[PDB]
RNA sequence: UUGACCUCAAAUCAGGUAGGAGUACCCGCUGAACUUAAGCAUAUCAAUAAGCGGAGGAAAAGAAACCAACCGGGAUUGCCUUAGUAACGGCGAGUGAAGCGGCAAAAGCUCAAAUUUGAAAUCUGGUACCUUCGGUGCCCGAGUUGUAAUUUGGAGAGGGCAACUUUGGGGCCGUUCCUUGUCUAUGUUCCUUGGAACAGGACGUCAUAGAGGGUGAGAAUCCCGUGUGGCGAGGAGUGCGGUUCUUUGUAAAGUGCCUUCGAAGAGUCGAGUUGUUUGGGAAUGCAGCUCUAAGUGGGUGGUAAAUUCCAUCUAAAGCUAA
RNA sequence: CACGGACCAAGGAGUCUAACGUCUAUGCGAGUGUUUGGGUGUAAAACCCAUACGCGUAAUGAAAGUGAACGUAGGUUGGGGCCUCGCAAGAGGUGCACAAUCGACCGAUCCUGAUGUCUUCGGAUGGAUUUGAGUAAGAGCAUAGCUGUUGGGACCCGAAAG
RNA sequence: AAAUAUGUAAGAAGUCCUUGUUACUUAAUUGAACGUGGACAUUUGAAUGAAGAGCUUUUAGUGGGCCAUUUUUGGUAAGC
RNA sequence: GAAGACAUUGUCAGGUGGGGAGUUUGGCUGGGGCGGCACAUCUGUUAAACGAUAACGCAGAUGUCCUAAGGGGGGCUCAUG
């Protein structure tokens, strides 16, 4: 069962999988399907638009965290610097998270200005009546887009001081490495009689 | 898309290719990657060294992301500046004007000394970088700012 | 911790305006009270001692603590709930025993 | 002696409910071997088939005792990817996920633990009446071994000060949905063959209709239909819009500042051992036995242990569409 | 004097898939891939598209980690083609691809170990009968096809068994 | 000490003369290796032939053999 | 009535356990079995004067021994008659 010079293959085809295989035949069907829900819902709902405004986010890890991402709510504090409470903004199209936490001034005065926007953009039926018509929107998403702010500016003057930044990394890295070493080396040189 | 198929050509002919002698049968030599060690031995070494056998350290849990490091070259680098630009800086050889490269916004980790960028300064963000590049670039009129 | 802007080292990363949430009222769970103060008091006052904590008083008064963290460990699971319970044990001798 | 309470019974007591079928998809239990390893025991087949219990139109899961280590994200599910990867493995054959990211779809909440204590304010049942898929009154009862209001962690409560805002249910008519009926164009003209013209040829008509079928042979124009619009009928529903009757309300909800508080689930978590399972590796989950917690605590942080820190959630109770 | 075959009809056996190799064609090309999804539609077609993701553009090492120009991107030998002279034969110059060879560059290994120094850190500079699936002006991505490979009922039928 | 069979060579990547590099080598600018420059060409260094020479990729089938001359082992011998 | 914190029962641990289960039980070979090793190696010969070359061909050997029986130097010359 080995031959001529190939590769090692890793096929996981040793139980009944055809018993469990999947075609998509039904991927058309299914979007069709998927833009008349859409559409069905909203007629049904309202002239509302489809979706929350949702805040923007910081995304995790080294891969990521340059970009800034859609995330799903708005931070009670945000809310309440908005303007508003949490349930009126439930009942008016934003999506609010309890369980995320603003620890940076630049993502919370971006996702404050875009509540700040939207508030100023939409108008809101009254309670009782009248209801003066208002040709809706789909997306607030498309209305109020997700921008990456930008840091410097394409020119700037070379400002140069011989600090080698190989150097820079190298020592950094050398004193996190042997941080411990000299703590405890100095703590055990400081016990003199 | 078939019929091109030589069995459509060994219509008539008795074995199908396969031989009198042999009879093509199952799975005469086992099955996927048997005998590695005992009958397929010398097809795993020469052509598979290395096949057999541990080497190093374990990792549990390893995360891609933390290792995320892609690399750029200097010669690759003024790519990052799109084309309307770049034929002005390269014109404009100064300090006061020179161009930023955000190689993080590009995708880049580590920047690297491959060879010989114009004598041009240039501002390069980079997260990390090697010796021979800031050398380079260095020497070209330029820094680099580190980030993160 | 302020970070220092370079993508290795003790502190590492972007140099950032921090904010400081609000603090949470979780992360503020086992922080007890006075009414469970009150409770537990008076239920330790009812019910007493179970037979291990006789065993880890007595091995206190004899043996000392080290033998006692011991049984504690083998008896619990943990050293830490050892440690807690020797403790809890010496404030039950050393409080109410001596006057 | 009389009348209670507790526990336990019986009644063809009044009223109800369960069973069985189906079982493609779903939640679980139980559980192989053939086979692969060129032999074969671990392994693999497979946490599969067979067997058992249990549901719905979906089920399950689900609003973190999460992921992480970021400039930090933020219920669940599913797809693309991660990934034939980290890891497991007679390290042999073979097995083998997850976080990030892009997308579909999006939705959030409820209890227990609090003296209402200046007034069990709560509820089943029976009966009488009624504008009867329920309401009012009256009467037994349940229940303080705790039924209602209030609060669930994102908070919140008790006091005090200050003012400002916003409100509920029906009836009718349109709309929406479902089902269904009905109406809505033109050659059967001429000649040949043939048993039959729906063939062939000549002249024409309609066409938002030349899709299909039928009719004595290949028919848009013979028939049904088709296409396009119209007129109706009957139900579901308040999902929306116009109407009309009740203002329930010295009721309820929201917002700011000071102060005092801030209850948060145990034979459980956790540990040891056993067995099973997992990619899970000094032990991933599950279960049995033994031991058994705490409260500035507890869990997790993928190498066992002690010491010191940090980060992040808040279990042992629960509901919920796509 | 081995097996099957009395005759006739019809049926009847290297298929499909997942991942792959070499080769061929096509498209773009240091990039490539629209079709998970969205928009749109004379509707399960055709047409349009954002962000990602895959492969590739950087190796190496168990890993921490470092990371590819002394020099017209090297020298020598040979090299199609082109250029100059020559009537021609020949001579000279330049010499892509490819081949052989000597070197240089990156990484691992072993040594040397400077200026400086939280005086244990740092790592220059110079080397080596060592080693790499490397650099030394990128070639790949996608689709399709033959062939071949592995797992799959896997060309067809066939056990004793469990 | 044969016969048969077998290796190498028969030159342009050659021969000769001058002279450069080196951390090797030498008592030594003596050698070794590699070179610059120059000279020797169309009998350029025996024969015959050359239905082209060199190179790479991938893949099928095969991996039971048998006979004849001659050499030869076992066996009395054998269609052994 | 008897018995009594023992027995029993549950969970671990040890022993026993073909009663039962599952599996295995080598190759070469003048058929196989018995025998032997021609199954990993060495010398001579076969072996046909390069090399290669079979047979359960011939005659034999190996799985060790040595701080010297290794290394260097010096001096001497052995068996036998």
């Amino acid at each position: 069962a080995i031959s001529k010079n190939l590769p090692i293959l890793k096929n996981h085809f040793r139980k009944h999988w055809q018993e469990r295989v999947k075609v998509h035949f039904d991927q058309a069907g299914k979007k069709v399907s998927r833009r008349n829900a859409r559409a069905t819902r909203a007629a049904k709902i309202a002239p509302r638009p489809l979706d929350l405004l949702r805040p923007v986010v910081r995304a995790p890890t080294v891969k990521y965290n340059r970009k800034v991402r859609a995330g799903r709510g708005f931070t009670l504090a945000e809310v309440k610097a908005a303007g508003l409470t949490a349930a009126y903004a439930r009942t008016i199209g934003i999506a609010v998270d309890h369980r995320r936490q603003n620890r940076n001034q630049e993502i919370f005065d971006a996702n404050v200005q875009r509540l700040k926007e939207y508030q100023s953009k939409i108008i809101v039926f009254p309670r009782n009546g009248k209801a003066p018509e208002a040709e809706q929107v789909l997306s607030a998403a498309a209305t109020f887009p997700i921008a990456q702010p930008a840091t410097d500016v394409e020119a700037r003057a070379v400002q140069d001081n011989g600090e080698s930044a190989f150097r820079t990394l190298r020592l950094a890295r050398s004193e996190k490495k042997f941080r411990g070493i000299r703590e405890k080396r100095a703590r055990e040189k400081a016990e003199a009689e | 898309p078939s019929r091109f198929t030589k069995t459509r050509k060994h219509r008539g002919h008795v074995s199908a290719g396969k031989g009198r002698i042999g009879k093509h049968r199952k799975h005469p030599g086992g099955r996927g990657m048997a005998g590695g060690q005992h009958h397929h031995r010398i097809n795993m070494d020469k052509y598979h060294p290395g096949y057999f056998g541990k080497v190093g350290m374990r990792y549990f849990h390893k995360q891609q992301a933390h290792f995320w490091k892609p690399v750029l070259n200097l010669d690759k680098l003024w790519t990052l500046i799109p084309e309307d630009k770049r034929d002005q800086y390269l014109k404009s050889a100064s300090k006061e004007t020179a161009p930023v490269i955000d190689t993080l916004a590009a995708g880049y980790g580590k920047i690297l000394g491959k060879g010989r960028i114009p004598n041009v300064p240039v501002i390069v963000k980079a997260r990390f970088v090697s010796k021979l590049a800031e050398e380079k670039i260095r020497a070209a009129g330029g820094v680099v700012e580190l980030i993160a | 911790t302020v970070k220092t802007g370079i993508a290795i080292g003790l502190n590492k990363g972007k140099k950032v305006t921090s904010m400081t949430p609000a603090p949470k009222i979780s992360y503020k769970k086992g922080a007890a009270s006075n009414r469970t103060k009150f409770v537990r008091s008076l239920v330790r006052e009812i019910a007493g001692l179970s037979p291990y904590e006789r065993r880890l008083i007595d091995l206190i008064r004899n043996s000392g603590e080290k033998r006692a963290r011991k049984v504690a460990k083998k008896r619990l699971g943990s050293f830490t709930r050892a440690k807690a319970k020797v403790e809890e044990m010496n404030n039950i001798i050393a409080a109410s025993r001596r006057h």
